């Protein structure tokens, strides 16, 4: 969990 | 969310959108694994409404997203609707999601675990970007 | 009024003591604060997450839940404390 395949740009 | 910035399509892949029966996006949601999603017990959902995920743009037609059917809503007893407190649903899924590229689950913390004032964190959502 | 696309906002963690300046006896254990930082969560973004970052994976600490009626950025906004709720979640999770 927690791990995103496309990565958050914030 | 007010003065919010668009996010990266398909980077907050827990994310979803409870709908009506008409299409009408009405609160968010969390995915914790593939046959539940977690919300606010306040958003009265009821069967009749629909989860969906992998969604992005509400607007598009060519997204590849996944209208979930709800089997079961599950209020939290100690939910007080007076004061708003303990404000959370779990939603049973009656197909479970297929976990992809964009759609995913987020991690729950143990009861023990500390989240320090000052901690940066981010929160999501089709929520009105302006009053 | 109400965004196409998904919107996103960093925003920090208040302590209960401290929004209760702004809420008063309204914040109870199982509530969280964030906010009061230029953003704010506002009509259609509730039951959505408020996650934090930890030992690389993002976590589920809090549930848009209420907040001001006008999505007042200068005021804090809160969420269902995901701390105090895991354990029912893992009991009806178990039990279904």
């Amino acid at each position: 969990c927690g791990v995103p395949a496309i990565q958050p740009v914030l | 969310i007010v003065n919010g910035e668009e996010a990266v399509p398909g980077s907050w892949p827990w994310q979803v959108s409870l709908q009506d029966k008409t299409g009408f996006h009405f609160c968010g949601g969390s995915l914790i694994n593939e046959n539940w999603v977690v919300t606010a017990a306040h958003c009265g959902v009821t069967t009749s409404d629909v989860v969906v995920a992998g969604e992005f743009d509400q607007g598009s037609s060519s997204e590849k997203i996944q209208k979930l059917k709800i089997a079961k809503v599950f209020k939290n007893s100690k939910y007080n609707s007076l004061t708003i407190n303990n404000d959370i649903t779990l939603l049973k899924l009656s197909t479970a999601a297929s976990f992809s590229q964009t759609v995913s689950a987020v991690c729950l913390p143990s009861a023990s675990d500390d989240f320090a004032a000052g901690t940066t964190c981010v929160t999501t959502g089709w929520g009105l970007t302006r009053y | 009024n109400t965004p196409d696309r998904l919107q996103q906002a960093s925003l920090p963690l208040l302590s209960n003591t401290n929004c209760k300046k702004y809420w008063g006896t309204k914040i109870k254990d199982a509530m969280i604060c964030a906010g009061a930082s230029g953003v704010s969560s506002c009509m259609g973004d509730s039951g959505g997450p408020l996650v934090c970052k930890k030992n690389g994976a993002w976590t589920l600490v809090g549930i848009v839940s209420w907040g001001s009626s006008t999505c007042s950025t200068s005021t804090p906004g809160v969420y269902a404390r995901v701390t105090a709720l895991v354990n029912w979640v893992q009991q009806t999770l178990a039990a279904n």
